[PDB]
RNA sequence: UAUCUGGUUGAUCCUGCCAGUAUUAUAUGCUGAUGUUAAAGAUUAAGCCAUGCAUGUGUAAGUAUAAAGACCAAGUAGGAUGAAACUGCGGACGGCUCAUUAUAACAGUAAUAGUUUCUUUGGUUACAAGGAUAGCUUUGUGAAUGAUAAAGAUAAUACUUGAGCAAUUCAUUCAAGUGAGUUAGGAUGCCACGACAAUUGUAGAGUAACCAAUGAGAAUUUCUGAUCUAUCAAUCAGUUGGUAGUAUCGAGGACUACCAAGAUUAUAACGGAUAACGAGGAAUUGGGGUUCGACAUCGGAGAGGGAGCUUUACAGAUGGCUACCACUUCUAAGGAAGGCAGCAGGCGCGUAAAUUACCCACUUUCGAAUUGAAGAGGUAGUGACGACACAUAUUGGAGGGCAAGUCUGGUGCCAGCAGCCGCGGUAAUUCCAGCUCCAAUAGUGUAUAUUAAAGUUGCUGUGAUUAAAACGCUCGUAGUUGAAUUAAUUACUUUGAAUAAAAUAAGGUGUUUAAAGCAAAAUGAAUAUUCAAGCAUGGGACAAUGC
């Protein structure tokens, strides 16, 4: 090793570089959210696969397993307040059933769309990047902000940002 | 310098070892001082950790002891007679432990039971 | 050799049978630093002495421009291709030339 | 390594020193004294992390050398004095006193010691040997060598020590009816009652300790620091009362 | 504002300042992203006797 | 994501390889709006080096008339302070590199009842003798080094004398913790060393030995564990064991003298290779695994090459010395010292890698000690090695693999393209070009290499009639495997004990998100370990050891 500070990757390119079925199925999602490139498709995919691993690994063990009680509940607990999983779904099996549209729907470009500020999802990029949007008490210029459940009634416009 | 490590020896299989490092001070060695018969002359050596060793070069008087009478008085060493290790030590009259020597019991065959090269003096008992 | 205590032969058999691998043996024998002009080096630097025209193989029909290059490390003579069209005019003699393989590995 | 080392690397320090990984290149190596390398907390750590009086080590030197801190009955003026077990601490300038006790969360905790109760500090005997001239004596867990103790006092007992007088008050034997604070590995930081001891001649003696609530754990004999007799505690226990919570109410409560 | 604690041994007080736009020594003066709100860490040493000796 | 596709034929089904593909690290072509983070002369030369720095240190308590003290303040034992110099401590820490090294070192583990300091901590044991020495004054030499002699003086917490038991050797004996001791310990008799500075501030302690902690420390040592090779089958003579001595801090063939022939080996001894420092770990994996680890941290070794020593608590020291081998410097030609595998920088080597900057303010070390020093450390500059967030632009290609043109000019098996099949001999979907769009995007191709693909190295897991491949056949040692049956170890199996951190998985925490960090608005994850060994324990079905 060289450096004491840690680093990590967020997106991995697909194994097959060319598929006619994997471009429309991406533009149908890229055009739905008005993203910039194809990284966020993989970045959301990488995040979903990350949490899918723990649930799949934990599901193999019995209910009385101590790690299932501790790590399994802590996985749902984080998944609950993040807004990915509705509160009424409280089983480890529902984590695998989650798709990539759930995490994409919690992006700030999608939350401000449903609040009534940007008519088009492409127009919301300027508002978030221009610092017109404040989440409670802090200005935000990162469109990929995944809000929590408590902050859903808390996104609103700022007050004459510089 | 003299060293006391096993790095220069051979394994139990006859395999000659290979050198990885040079000689180290932690395994020092020093030449023997064959304590002969002559005027009292003792050199004090500066050992490791600052301790001092009395290296006897030539002694004549030893504090022999008698176990059957419980008396410990000095007596003059006459000559080295018998040694259990080397008969050539007799000719040089080297004073080492276990060397059967003869004395005249003026204040009273003796075997040296000390380390003149370390303690710096000759002591024994009565055979 | 399937027995529980029969791990001595299965390791011995795998050791001996691995040497038949044409590629694994190539990267372990002491010939890359001896027979391969490049060795582990990615590229090589040398000088241009003689220019060749290598006629294409039987299915094709043409003359491929080529040069003869002597390295600065080994001193052996090797043949290099011209990556583009009309590049023999640009190439010269006694100038720094970089040589790095082809599509196929060595 | 031509001789003893003088620098301690940041990452080689004991993990229970709370030291960060990006704080600096080196960690303050405790000087030699009564407590071991991994059995002690440096005085600089106490006054910079546990107490937050000094922002950095520049101001740590301007405090200890001012004869402001008294360790046990005497007073020490070493910036890296090895402060180990519950030996008392006194800072009369700020009218606050502490104690270096363990805890269940694998650390050193500073329980509050009142002025009256800082005058004593229990010590665990490590060995009893009879020196030359028929003058027997004992050595405690801080290396303290004292004069003639009770002839009944054995090697693995605990004594009630005084600071101003430096005398013995009470001694508790090591039996099947005492309470101990653990100072070792898995169980260190726990309080319980010795219920059973099993002795293996070859390697180790193993004891069984049962908590107040009924939890039972096991540890080595070197780790048994007797704190009292008959479910009685002679010192003020830490905030969590030395009891072991089996993680059931650790993650859950920290959310709220 | 924020937190006000007094050092009983170093004869000073530690405070956390927050800008909403000789005896005071100001360090840590940095602002947020894009400017505007600014913070810092003001230290006050009151009497000059302690300040002249409790300083690098 | 437990994944394949093009290529032998007129066509089909196979074995089988080549090519394609994705990822990691090395160099380079094109391009490069930013902010966070960040490797960087390791591979080839542990090759050679100009220059500048990297270990120095002073309080009221070691010694100070400096003719220094009108620079704070006067001064009758020397006022506060005080450069120097004597003395004390340190440069055996730290930083750098990976040449040697194949049961060697190293990792876990047990021992030191076979050794042990330094520093630190607890406890114990004459109203004051003496010389000389620097700093101080005076004479010089030579080009000189941190060069140098004589003379006149002058002090000690420098060197000795001197007064009020502890520990060491031998011979005998009495004998209680510990699993374990003629053991701690006591007593008897000589032998040796034999003290608690002939010590210090007017105002803020030190010394000499000894017992014990330090310290799981250092060092020796026990058990297990390491890549390929039989075109390496036999290897060793201080070698294996014993006795006595020697040396060491200490056991010990570590060394010497005498006696015996013993020690290892197909379970691979001995020897050979390395582009071999070992580990925590990294890259990639459905599982199993393969490769890498000079380099953050720990352990080992070295300072161009060996060798021998001084100081001391620790050095076989090299930013110490001495001799030789090979280099290099000034020169007054007589002579002198030097070792950048420390920090910047230079030559050479190369595919291969940055400023001859500032500061001890962060972390820590050393010191006579709050203050001095630190090319450690921090800051600053280059930096498309990489990782994170985010503006409005290039590369490769457009036959199949593989997304993208049944467009237009020439060339005429020529130039050329082409990773594989292939396209080009006059109507080219591939050449050189004009227009258009396909993939990615501050990234994008190439060359080399590890990994997956590869069930093309097989334990999981292959094939052997005909594709490669059952010895001509039988006997046979080592090795492997071995029918049913019973109402002291080992292996197996289950729990624990203890086990460096960092790293992997993570528990929480709006660095605004994210990479990150362990921080903040008291918490440190129980953090899960740890392959292979070692200890304890519940069980005895399947197993081996002879009765």
């Amino acid at each position: 090793g060289r450096c004491l500070r840690n680093h990590s990757i967020t997106y991995k390119t697909p194994k097959v570089p060319y598929e006619r079925e994997r471009f429309d199925a991406e533009l149908k999602l890229v055009g739905q959210f008005g993203l910039k490139n194809k990284k966020e498709i993989q970045r959301v995919h990488y995040m979903l696969g990350h949490m899918r691993t723990i649930a799949k690994v934990m599901l193999m063990k019995d209910a009385k397993d101590p790690k299932r009680l501790l790590e399994g509940a802590a996985l749902l607990r984080r998944l609950h307040n993040l807004g990915i999983l509705p509160r009424d779904q409280n089983k480890l099996e529902f984590v695998l059933a989650l798709k990539e549209e759930n995490l994409l729907e919690r992006r700030l470009q999608t939350l401000v769309y449903r609040k009534g500020f940007a008519k088009s999802i492409h127009h919301a990029r300027v508002l978030i990047r221009g610092k017109m949007i404040k989440v409670g008490k802090q200005v935000v210029d990162v469109p990929s902000f995944l809000v929590r459940v408590e902050s859903e009634p808390l996104i609103q416009l700022a007050d004459n940002t510089p | 310098g003299i060293t006391r490590d096993s790095r220069h020896k051979r394994r139990a299989t006859g395999g000659k070892k290979n050198s990885m490092q040079k000689k180290k001070k932690n395994t020092m060695g020093r030449q023997p001082a064959n304590t002969r018969l002559g005027a009292i002359r003792v050199h004090d050596v500066r050992c490791r950790y600052g301790i001092i060793k009395r290296r006897a070069l030539r002694l004549e008087n030893g504090n022999f002891s008698w176990a059957s009478q419980s008396i410990t008085k000095g007596t003059k060493i006459l000559n080295v007679v018998y040694n259990a290790s080397d008969n050539d030590f007799v000719r040089t009259n080297t004073l080492v432990k276990g060397a059967i020597i003869e004395i005249d019991p003026a204040p009273f065959l003796a075997c040296i039971s000390s380390r003149p090269g370390q303690t710096g003096s000759v002591e024994g008992y009565i055979l | 050799a399937r027995g529980l205590h029969a791990a001595r032969k299965m390791l011995a058999q795998r050791r001996a049978n691995k040497w038949a691998d044409k590629e694994w043996k190539k990267g372990k024998l002491v010939t890359r630093y001896k027979c391969n002009p490049l060795g582990t080096a990615s590229h090589a630097k040398g000088l241009v002495q003689e220019k060749l025209g290598i006629e294409t193989k039987q299915p094709n029909s043409g003359i491929r421009k080529c040069v003869r290059v002597r390295l600065l490390k080994n001193g052996k003579k090797i043949t290099a291709f011209v990556p583009r069209d009309g590049s023999l005019n640009y190439v010269n003699e006694n100038d720094e030339v970089l040589i790095s393989g082809f599509g196929r590995r060595g | 390594a031509r001789g003893p080392r003088h620098h301690l690397k940041r990452l080689n320090a004991p993990h229970h020193w709370m030291l960060s990984k990006l704080g600096g290149t080196f960690a303050p190596k405790p000087s030699h004294g009564p407590h071991g390398m991994k059995e002690c907390l440096p005085l600089i750590l106490i006054l910079r992390n546990r107490l937050n009086y000094a922002l950095n080590g520049r101001e740590v030197t301007m405090i200890v050398k001012n004869r402001t801190i008294k360790i046990d009955g005497k007073i020490r003026t070493d910036t890296r004095y090895p402060v180990g077990f519950m030996d008392v601490l006194s800072i009369p300038r700020t009218k606050e006193n502490f104690r270096l006790m363990y805890n269940t969360k694998r650390r050193f905790c500073l329980v509050p010691l009142t002025a009256e109760q800082a005058k004593f500090k229990l010590c665990k005997i490590e060995k009893r040997v009879l020196g030359t001239g028929a003058i027997p004596y004992i050595v405690t867990h801080d290396g303290r060598t004292i004069r003639y103790p009770h002839p009944e006092l054995q090697a693995n007992d605990t004594i009630k020590l005084n600071l101003e007088t430096g005398k013995i008050v009470d001694f508790v034997k090591f039996d099947i009816g005492n309470t101990a604070m653990m100072i070792g590995g898995n169980g260190m930081g726990r309080v319980g009652v010795i219920v059973k001891r099993e002795v293996h001649p070859g390697s180790f003696e193993i004891v069984h300790i049962k908590d107040a609530k009924g939890n039972t754990f096991t540890t080595r004999l070197n780790n048994v620091f007797v704190i009292g007799k008959g479910t009685e505690t002679l010192v003020n226990l830490p905030l969590d009362k030395g009891i072991k919570k089996p993680l059931l109410q650790q993650v859950n409560e920290t959310i709220k | 504002t924020r937190n006000l604690i007094v050092n009983p041994l170093l004869c000073r007080k530690q405070v956390v300042v927050d800008i909403y736009h000789q005896t005071i020594v100001l360090n840590g003066f940095v602002t947020k992203y894009g400017g505007g709100k600014t913070s810092g860490f003001a230290l006050i040493y009151d009497t000059l006797s302690a300040l002249k000796k409790f300083v690098p």
